[PDB]
Parts: structure tokens; C-alpha cells; sequence
């Protein structure tokens, strides 16, 4: 209640991030081109959309303590705030990519697969970005800045005013959370689900033979793939789930007790968000012996 | 009954090798260290070809200094434009391992082969429109290794025990067969008289072919290692090994000695083509340490370093004009420098 | 078996035995002319631009 | 540009064209490779599948197969060994019924070729599928002979299942690479339709595990 | 061996339609492309229309740009050309033709039989000449003029040589300027440069009465000339 810890907490998360994205970074650049595989151009969009997701980091760390007021005009923070929202649509897309061609390259062999062309022939690579951009085209510049009537302090923030009707305001923006950020939660979570549990029923239908010394990588193989998952919920629910109570209070008859907490819990789930894509270069320190 | 072998043997080993240890004044680098250095030589990657899908393991130059071919790992043999990089056919194989490619001095038959024991002959210029196989030439008992034209209707091949064959194209029977080699014989190479040829076995030897008669005139050794590839001076008085040992040579027919020793200490891999430029200036050879070094010759002063591939070089190749190299590797690609 | 490849060796040795042979200098001498006859003849080494390089 | 010059580029994609779906069609084929140790159960099993090198070409549940044979070669095997890098995995027949034959003892000849051929350089991702060819030999032979002439180091009695575990557990000694690869040990005599049923199940589990090292988390 | 076989035409009225059909006999009709000539009673070479390998580029001529289609099919090796509206300038031979495209190739190779109909800018090659009286054992020359020089960057021209003698189809005889065609007497050469193109014989025979005709092929419409008899008194 009332800290001013959050510079110092998103200065740590800055350090961390910065060093795990650029090692990854750095091992993927330092081999060739044609010798790798089809999932590291994946790997490599997950990176970029890790180091740009954190580098504006320090501005708004440092907006605490100076306590809401913006010294670098107008369109620094507004292109801040779009290029944070398209890095998390991003990074969220390129890990469903990643699954997808795992799961087009482990389902069946045999059966399916002779679209690979198609769907890994580097048009992911394209096509996801393109789409987080137009999706973050109104994530582009539609923050205002200014003052009150008295107050000095100079912040800026989405902007509020869409004249076209008063009643029309609140309504536009819940839709543009319920549209936006409702498809961002679910499209992605559901489609990993799904993926996870026919690779799951694949490797648990094709590795029967009680072997000597495969357990324990088989054992291992699911704790793995079950943690993924677990991690992923675990480390990211809370910020689409603060979103959805508000949104979901704001429009009945609710007791303004818990809007402190609300408020207070609200920018530091920001950290573990954050921590949830400085993970990630553990994902291949680990499982990546290259 | 050897016991008279074992001191002729000797004695006559003996009696070859004094008079050409006695016949040895001075060396090459002694008489030619006062020429000018040739200066570092710079070439770019100028046309890559991207067809391929597996190991390319052959390549040859039509006499127009145009044309090309190729032989890949897959049931593929692809003739190029070495121009504009279009594709002019593309043939496939009916056994899928090949090993050799040659280009007829005309440019109307193709010749490859492999494993399969057979020399399959293509006819390019057809009523029809399609190439089509003309001859498939039968008698050896191991894998072929590399193939020649000398015109239209003969063609000269190195088995893979121990034969080396001559056969005209009409009658798909041998003509001439000399055997004298202990191993296996990878490469050989034409003079440009068509009456002399020589071939390199795996036994670290090289010996001088007569097309007409059938005998070996003359013998060579030196390399503590097999040889893998063979290619004579512009003029037609010597010619360059390569060998596994890290190294390559020159000899002399006149002379039947080496001249100079080509290795350095920081190369230890494995070479597995050499090809001189015009004028005999220049030795190109491949390597296994990922590179194509280019030598001097008149001088053991190594020259640039021509790296651009990502796999091992297997062939290479200068042109009859003597403008382009042409470089070949197990990855897909072809690359065409100057 | 041995006694046949025993013949077909020595001959091949008596052969070799009768050859004529050159001395080193001259015959070095020889290649180092050539190289010397067609240095403009090479493309590799001196190179021109633009009016004679198809590639 | 010309006519000419465009019909010619035309030719060329269409060339193109051809080439990618003939790749295509052909990436989807298995490929294995069988070496054996003079005459050997060989003959006999390629007999239930249904010059020099010899192709074979049958399939199996949906499944495309190609093999081949390169047992009448002669020649030095270290220098055409390169072009079977590719291949998935490498069968091996083992005949069991030449422990007392001697030409110099024949089964440690064939241990000799299997470990040149295991700790080859090249072969160093790739399965090695093992058939022990002949049973009713076997059990007629045990009951005569005593198998120290052909190990002596052994201890134990001449019953049938002590002796083949000791045989399986020594030629699988001899991997030094514990991790990279794997090897399964199949007998024979019982081929009744089984040994395609063994080699479908080892190919598929070998692919499975490559596509996991290669895209998965492994 | 080679045998292009081509039949379907009557009597049309002035306003009717009908199908052409033309069909093959093994030289790989798939990787080749195929073309249409035309000619009028006592007339030149027109041209019609033409079909790529793998019915991709098809381009037509310009006097019949709305009411002709050409299509083929791999399967049953056959090559088909429609009519929609045909006016009094269609009664002609239709002359089917084969042509080859690469480094080394040889274009307008095999001309076919011909059927017959009786319904009832551009490079412009003069060929001024029209008739000359010959005699067997000497040399005669015949010229050629273009409005364009047809010396390409790449270094080779681009025009050709037809024979045709009476009561019969044409057939190659130089395929460029100084590249001799396959099947012919060596006793013909081009010599030819620039604009002026000329052609000459060593000596002439009872078989080389006919006409002869020129053939531009650097822009893609291919004109033709007018031709030039030889009498043989
Ligand atoms: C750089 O970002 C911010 C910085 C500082 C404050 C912020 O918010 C208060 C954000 N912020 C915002 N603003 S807001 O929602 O309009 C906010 C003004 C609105 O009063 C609101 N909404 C929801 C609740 C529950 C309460 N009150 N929206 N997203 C982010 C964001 C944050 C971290 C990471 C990412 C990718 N994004």
C-alpha cells in the first residue's frame, strides 16, 4: 500500500530479462542460417519480442518515484505503450506458433505434415507480426495527455473522450477490452490445450513398452510438459484476471471496499507478468543443450 | 621359387632408383626463387545455383566454357547455363548412386555412374525431345569411380579394384584392359595429346598409361597416403596429386622426380580435388577443412583462400578459356567464382 | 599363382630399367618458360573489369 | 530479354516444379541398410520381406520402405561408406550356429565387423537393429558342444536361455555410446510374419525419437 | 517416325463456327509448345495463334483477338482451335507447327499437313525480289531486308529460312543467321548482318525449286515476307 518499491522491482526484472534474452540471443546468432532447424526462427521472434517488450522499462520504472509527470512530450510514451502491447501480442502468438509446428511435426509423422511448406515455410514469421501491428494500430496513439483543472502533474493516458455520446464511451471501451484482450486470452490458451493434450495422448499411446532406463526420461518428458503449462497459467493469470474483475464490476452495484485492493494489487502483478517472459531463456538454458 | 624374386626385386628397385637420386642437381624452388611473388588474388562469388536437394559429388566443363553438369546424391543429373542460371534438362537415373559425370568434347552425350557397376551413356540431341539412354556398359566387379571421353565413339574408365578400361560405344565390349595397380583407383586425367593418360590408385602410387599399346611406362611414388585426385600441366609434361596426407605434389614425365612439396602445418584434413589454371600459374585444390586454398606454382607461396561453402569441397573445375572455377560441395548448392 | 605375377614384375622392371632421361635444370627451366609465355593469356591472374567478363 | 530468353525461364521454373514435388514424394520413404558377415541368415531373411548392390522394395501398413544390400561389394568399405549417411536405420544378421565353425573363430568376426561398424564415425545418430538368425540349430548344438570353446570367460551351465543372454548381453557391450543410440536384438525361426511386425515397430519408435530430438523438448 | 496429322473443315456460311483438331504421334507432345500458321490460296504466311508448355503464356495475333481460342490437353495428345465469327479472309491452310525453347534449341523444327476451310508498328520484311530465273549448277543469292536491326544485346539475331516446294509442306533450312539445321544439304549459308540478310547456294538441283520465305523473331508478333519463286527454265 503506498510503495514506491516498484522502480527497484522493475529495475531487477530489467536485469534479468536483458541478460537471459541477450545470451539466448547471442547463442542463436553466433551459428549459421541453413544448418538450423524450423523452430528457432520461432525461438528468435520470441527474443526480439522479449528485449523490446522490457528496453522502455526504465521510463515508466522511474514514473513512480517521479510520481506522474511525463517529461518526454507526447509521442514518446504513446509509441511506448504501442510497442509494449503488439511485444505481448507478439510473444504470445509466436509461442502458439511454436506449438503449432510442434504439433504439426510430432502428432503423426506419417498422416499429416505435408503442409509443412505451408504453414512453417516462414510465413509465421510474417504473418503474426503483421497481425499484432494492426491489432495495436488503435494501441498506436489513441492516449491523450494533459492536466486538471488545478492539478500540475503532467501524465498521459488513453484517451477518454470519443465524443460521439457519453453513454457510448464507457460501452466502446469495454468492448475494445472484451474484443481485444478476451481474444488474446483465449485463443491462445485454448488452442495450447488442445495441442498439449493430443501430443500428451500421442506420446502416452506410442510409448507402452516397459523399457529399463526411458522411464525416467519418459516421466520426465510429461513433468515437462505439464510444467510448461502450469507455469504459463500460474505466472500470467493474474493480469487478464484483474482486468476481468474490474471490467466485470464496474458495470453493476458493488461495495468500493475491495477497490483499494484492487488498486493496490494491480501494478504489481506487473512484475510477475514480466518474470513470466524472463523465463523463457530458461526454456532452452535448460531443455537446449546446444 | 621366390628366392630368386627376393633379390631381383631389390636388385632392379635398386638399379631404378640410383640413376634418378643421381639425376637430381637442384630443385625447383632454388632456380625459381628470383620471379616476382604473384601478389594476393581476391575472387567473389559471382552466380549460386539452388536446385539440388542431396550431395553433389561431380561436375564437368562443355568445351564452350557454358555449359555444365552435375551429379547429385539423389536420382539426378542436371545440366546448367552457367550464364544466366536457367536449367536446360534434367535427368533422372535409374540407380541413385553416382559418383561421376562427364561432358562429351562435342556436347552431344553425357556419361555417368556409380555404384550400380554400369556406365550409363545419355544422348542430348534427339528427334524425339527427351534424352534417352543409349548404352549401358557392363564388366566391371566394383564401384566406378571416374569416367572420360576421348570423341564420340571411345571412352576411358577407372574401376573400382584394379582395372582401367578403354571400349568403343558401338559394341558395348572392352577394348583394352591393363591392370598393374594394388588397390583401388580413384581418379585419372587426359592429355590433351589423347594418347597418354594418367591414373592415381589408393596404394600411394601414380602410374603413366599408353591408350594405344596397353602397357605402363613409367611409375611414381612419394605419398605416405592414398591419392584422390589427378590433373596435368596445360602444357603435358607434368601433373598434380592429391593425397589424404595433407599435402599435394608435382612430378615430372622427363624427369621422374618431384619437384615441390605443397602442405603447411596448420591444414590437416583431407584433399579431394586438384585443377590447374591456364598457363599453369596456379593450382587450385579443394580441402576437407571446410575451404579451397589456391597455391603458386613455381613457388610453395600460398595465394588467397577461396571459403565460401558450408559443407566439405568434392570437385572443382577450370574453364577451357580459363575465366570462371566452378566449386561443388555435399551441401545443395554450386558456386561459380571468378 | 605367384610364379606368374613373379615374371609379369620383373619384366615390367626390365622395361622401366631402359628409359632416357633429362636433367632437373633444363627441365624446370622448361616449365618456368611456359609460365612465363602466356601470363597476358590468363584471366585469373590480371583480370579486366567490365568489357571482357561475362559473369 | 527475348521470346527465347522467356521461353527458356519458363522451362526453368517448370524443371523447378518438377524437382521440388519429386523430393517431396521421396522424402517419405524409409531407407535401411544390411551388412552381414560372410554367408549368414541373410538369405533367409530376406526371403520373409515379401553386379553389385542390390535394391529391395516392399511396404507395410501405410508405411513406404527401401532397402538395400551392399553385401557383394569387394572392395574397401571405408571410402563408399559416405553415402549411407542418410539412412534411417542399419540391420545386421548375427548367425548364431557358427560358435564352433572356425575359417580364426567366425562369431568373433563378426563381433569385429559389428563394432567397426557400431563405432564408425559416421553412423553415430542412427539405430542398429540386431538379428540373431538361426534357433533349431541352437538347441541341437547346445546339448553336444560346450560353449567355452568360443568364450571361455563364461561361467555356467549349458541350458538355452543363460547361453543367449550372455551372447545378447556381450555384443551389446561393445556400443560405447550408451546415450546417442540404441539397439533392440530380435531373434528368428520365428518369422511368421513377425519380423516385418518387429521392423515396423523399431522404425517407427526410431523416427518418433528423432523427430522428438529434433523438434521437441527431447 | 515424327508425324503431326491435323483434319475437321468444310463449307461454313458467313457467320458460322467450327473446331480444328490436330493430333500427335510420339515426340513427347507435353514438353513442347505448338503454334498455327495460316495461308491464303496464292498468298504469303500469316500467323494465328500459339500455346505455351504447361498452358501458360498464350498469345494471339491481331487480326483475330476476339473470335479464336486455343486450348490443348495432355491426355490423348491433341491440340484443339476454335472459331466464333469468321468473315471472307479464313479460307486457308492452317499449317500446325512444333517449336523447341533452349540454349541450343531449334524452333519451327516439324511443319504438319494442313486441312483446308472455304468460308465463301510492326518489323516489316520487304524481300523486294519475286521471281528469277535459275539454271541447275551455279550459285543464286536471294536478300532480305528488315525495318529493325534485330542484333540483340545477347549477340545473335534473330531471323529464319523456309523452303517450300509445290505441292507440299515447308521445312527448316537455317535457324538463325549461320547455324545449319539438321537433315539438310551443307550446301547452304547465311552471311548475313545487320539489316541486309542474304542467303546463297552452292549449286543448284531439280529438288530446290520452290519458294522461299524470311521469319523475324525478336518482337513476339512474327511477321513474314512475301517469298521468292524459282522457275528452273
Ligand atoms: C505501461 O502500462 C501501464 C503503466 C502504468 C499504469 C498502467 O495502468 C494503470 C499501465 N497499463 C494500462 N492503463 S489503463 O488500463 O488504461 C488504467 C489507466 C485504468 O485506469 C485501469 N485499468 C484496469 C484497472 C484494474 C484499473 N485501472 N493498460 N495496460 C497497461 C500495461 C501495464 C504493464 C504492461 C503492459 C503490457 N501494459
Amino acid at each position: 500500500s503506498s510503495g514506491a518499491l516498484i522502480p527497484a522491482i522493475y529495475m531487477l526484472v530489467f536485469l534479468l530479462g536483458t541478460t537471459g534474452n541477450g545470451l539466448v540471443l547471442w547463442t542463436v546468432f553466433r551459428s549459421s542460417r541453413e544448418k538450423r532447424r524450423s523452430a528457432d526462427i520461432f525461438i528468435a521472434s520470441l527474443a526480439v519480442a522479449d528485449l523490446t517488450f522490457v528496453v522502455t522499462l526504465p521510463l515508466w520504472a522511474t514514473y513512480t518515484y517521479r510520481d506522474y509527470d511525463w517529461p518526454f512530450g507526447t509521442f514518446f510514451c504513446k509509441l511506448s505503450s504501442y510497442l509494449i502491447f503488439v511485444n505481448m501480442y507478439a510473444s504470445v502468438f509466436c509461442l502458439t506458433g511454436l506449438s503449432f509446428d510442434r504439433y504439426l511435426a510430432i502428432v503423426r509423422p506419417v498422416a499429416n505434415a505435408r503442409l509443412r511448406l505451408r504453414v512453417s515455410g516462414a510465413v509465421a514469421t510474417a504473418v503474426l507480426w503483421v497481425l499484432a501491428a494492426l491489432l495495436a494500430m488503435p494501441v498506436m496513439v489513441l492516449r491523450t495527455t494533459g492536466d486538471l483543472e488545478n492539478t500540475t502533474k503532467v501524465q498521459c493516458y488513453m484517451d477518454y473522450s470519443m465524443v460521439a455520446t457519453v453513454s457510448s464511451e464507457w460501452a466502446w471501451e469495454v468492448g475494445l477490452g472484451v474484443s481485444s484482450t478476451t481474444v488474446g486470452f483465449v485463443v491462445p490458451f485454448t488452442i495450447m490445450l488442445t495441442c498439449y493434450f493430443f501430443i500428451a495422448q500421442t506420446i502416452a499411446g506410442h510409448f507402452r513398452k516397459e523399457r529399463i532406463e526411458g522411464l525416467r526420461k519418459r516421466r520426465r518428458l510429461l513433468s515437462i510438459i505439464v510444467v510448461l503449462v502450469v507455469t504459463f497459467a500460474l505466472c500470467w493469470m493474474p493480469y487478464h484476471l484483474v482486468k476481468t474483475l474490474y471490467m466485470l464490476g464496474s458495470l453493476l452495484h458493488w461495495p468500493c471496499d475491495f477497490d483499494l485492493f484492487l488498486m493496490n494489487i494491480f501494478p504489481y502483478c506487473t512484475c510477475i507478468s514480466y518474470v513470466n517472459s524472463c523465463l523463457n531463456p530458461f526454456l532452452y538454458a535448460f531443455f537446449d543443450p546446444r | 621359387e621366390l628366392d630368386q624374386l627376393r633379390q631381383e626385386a631389390e636388385q632392379l628397385k635398386n638399379q631404378i632408383r640410383d640413376a634418378r637420386k643421381a639425376c637430381a642437381d637442384a630443385t625447383l624452388s632454388q632456380i625459381t626463387n628470383n620471379i616476382d611473388p604473384v601478389g594476393r588474388i581476391q575472387m567473389r562469388t559471382r552466380r549460386t545455383l539452388r536446385g539440388h536437394l542431396a550431395k553433389i559429388y561431380a561436375m564437368h566443363w562443355g568445351t564452350d566454357s557454358r555449359l555444365l553438369v552435375s551429379a547429385s546424391q539423389d536420382g539426378k543429373l542436371i545440366i546448367w547455363d552457367s550464364y544466366t542460371t536457367n536449367k536446360v534438362h534434367a535427368i533422372p537415373l535409374r540407380s541413385s548412386w553416382v559418383m561421376t559425370c562427364a561432358y562429351a568434347p562435342s556436347g552431344n552425350y553425357v556419361a555417368c555412374g556409380g555404384l550400380d557397376n554400369i556406365c550409363s551413356i545419355y544422348n542430348l540431341k534427339t528427334r524425339e525431345g527427351n534424352v534417352r539412354v543409349s548404352r549401358e556398359l557392363a564388366g566391371h566387379t566394383g564401384y566406378l569411380s571416374c569416367c572420360r571421353f576421348l570423341d564420340d565413339n571411345q571412352i576411358v574408365t577407372s574401376s573400382g579394384d584394379t582395372t582401367c578400361a578403354l571400349w568403343d560405344i558401338e559394341t558395348g565390349q572392352q577394348t583394352t584392359t591393363f591392370t598393374g595397380h594394388t588397390g583401388d583407383v580413384m581418379s585419372l586425367s587426359l592429355a590433351p595429346d589423347t594418347r597418354l593418360f594418367v591414373s592415381g590408385a589408393c596404394d600411394a602410387s601414380a602410374k603413366l598409361w599408353d591408350v594405344r599399346e596397353g602397357m605402363c611406362r613409367q611409375t611414381f611414388t612419394g605419398h605416405e597416403s592414398d591419392i584422390n585426385a589427378i590433373c596435368f600441366f596445360p602444357n603435358g609434361n607434368a601433373f598434380a596429386t592429391g593425397s589424404d596426407d595433407a599435402t599435394c605434389r608435382l612430378f615430372d614425365l622427363r624427369a621422374d622426380q618431384e619437384l615441390m612439396t605443397y602442405s603447411h602445418d596448420n591444414i590437416i584434413c583431407g584433399i579431394t580435388s586438384v585443377s590447374f589454371s591456364k598457363s599453369g600459374r596456379l593450382l587450385l585444390a579443394g580441402y576437407d577443412d571446410f575451404n579451397c586454398n589456391v597455391w603458386d606454382a613455381l613457388k610453395a607461396d600460398r595465394a588467397g583462400v577461396l571459403a565460401g561453402h558450408d559443407n566439405r569441397v568434392s570437385c572443382l573445375g577450370v574453364t577451357d578459356d580459363g575465366m570462371a572455377v566452378a566449386t561443388g560441395s555435399w551441401d545443395s548448392f554450386l558456386k561459380i567464382w571468378n | 599363382a605367384s610364379i606368374a605375377q613373379a615374371r609379369k614384375l620383373v619384366e615390367q622392371l626390365k622395361m622401366e630399367a631402359n628409359i632416357d632421361r633429362i636433367k632437373v635444370s633444363k627441365a624446370a627451366a622448361d616449365l618456368m618458360a611456359y609460365c612465363e609465355a602466356h601470363a597476358k593469356e590468363d584471366p585469373l591472374l590480371t583480370p579486366v573489369p567490365a568489357s571482357e567478363n561475362p559473369f | 530479354l527475348s521470346a527465347e530468353d522467356k521461353a527458356a525461364v519458363e522451362r526453368s521454373k517448370m524443371i523447378d516444379r518438377n524437382l521440388r514435388e519429386d523430393g517431396e514424394k521421396a522424402a517419405r520413404e524409409v531407407k535401411l541398410l544390411l551388412l552381414g558377415a560372410g554367408e549368414s541368415g541373410k538369405s533367409t531373411i530376406v526371403k520373409q520381406m515379401k553386379t553389385g548392390i542390390v535394391e529391395t522394395h516392399f511396404t507395410f501398413k501405410d508405411l513406404h520402405f527401401k532397402m538395400f544390400d551392399v553385401g557383394g561389394q569387394r572392395s574397401e568399405r571405408k571410402k563408399w561408406i559416405h553415402c549411407f549417411e542418410g539412412v534411417t536405420a542399419i540391420i545386421f544378421c548375427v548367425a548364431l550356429s557358427d560358435y564352433d565353425l572356425v575359417l580364426m573363430n567366425r562369431m568373433h568376426e563378426s563381433m569385429k565387423l559389428f563394432d567397426s561398424i557400431c563405432n564408425n564415425k559416421w553412423f553415430t545418430d542412427t539405430s542398429i537393429i540386431l538379428f540373431l538368425n538361426k534357433k533349431d540349430l541352437f538347441e541341437e548344438k547346445i546339448k553336444k558342444s560346450p560353449l567355452t570353446i568360443c568364450y571361455p570367460e563364461y561361467a555356467g551351465s549349458n541350458t538355452y536361455e543363460e547361453a543367449a543372454a550372455y551372447i545378447q548381453c556381450q555384443f551389446e557391450d561393445l556400443n560405447k555410446r550408451k546415450d546417442t543410440k540404441e539397439i533392440y536384438t530380435h531373434f528368428t525361426c520365428a518369422t511368421d510374419t513377425k519380423n516385418v511386425q518387429f521392423v515396423f515397430d523399431a522404425v517407427t519408435d526410431v523416427i518418433i525419437k528423432n523427430n522428438l530430438k529434433d523438434c521437441g523438448l527431447f | 517416325d515424327v508425324q503431326l496429322v491435323e483434319s475437321g473443315g468444310g463449307l461454313v456460311q458467313p457467320g458460322g463456327s467450327r473446331k480444328l483438331s490436330c493430333s500427335a504421334s510420339g515426340f513427347a507432345f507435353s514438353s513442347f509448345g505448338m503454334h498455327w500458321v495460316r495461308q491464303a490460296p496464292e498468298k504469303g504466311l500469316e500467323w494465328v495463334a500459339y500455346i505455351s508448355s504447361g498452358s501458360g503464356t498464350i498469345y494471339y495475333a491481331d487480326t483475330v483477338k476476339g473470335r479464336f481460342t486455343i486450348s490443348r490437353d495432355d491426355p490423348k495428345n491433341t491440340l484443339f482451335l476454335q472459331m466464333t465469327s469468321l468473315r471472307s479472309e479464313d479460307t486457308a491452310m492452317y499449317y500446325c507447327v512444333r517449336s523447341i525453347y533452349y540454349y541450343g534449341s531449334s524452333p519451327f523444327d516439324f511443319w504438319g499437313q494442313g486441312t483446308t476451310l472455304t468460308v465463301s508498328s510492326d518489323i516489316v520484311m520487304t524481300q523486294a525480289t519475286s521471281s528469277v530465273p535459275v539454271t541447275p549448277g551455279e550459285s543464286v543469292s536471294i536478300s532480305c531486308r528488315s525495318s529493325k536491326s534485330l542484333l540483340h544485346s545477347n549477340g545473335n539475331t534473330y531471323l529464319y529460312w523456309f523452303l517450300q516446294r509445290p505441292g507440299q509442306s515447308p521445312q527448316l533450312l537455317i535457324y538463325r543467321m549461320s547455324n545449319l539445321a539438321s537433315g539438310v544439304p551443307d550446301r547452304f549459308s547465311g552471311s548475313g548482318s545487320g539489316t541486309a540478310f542474304t542467303l546463297t547456294i552452292s549449286r543448284l538441283e531439280a529438288e530446290d525449286v520452290g519458294v522461299y520465305y524470311c521469319m523475324q523473331h525478336l518482337e513476339y508478333p512474327l511477321t513474314f515476307g512475301a517469298g521468292t519463286k524459282l522457275e528452273l527454265k
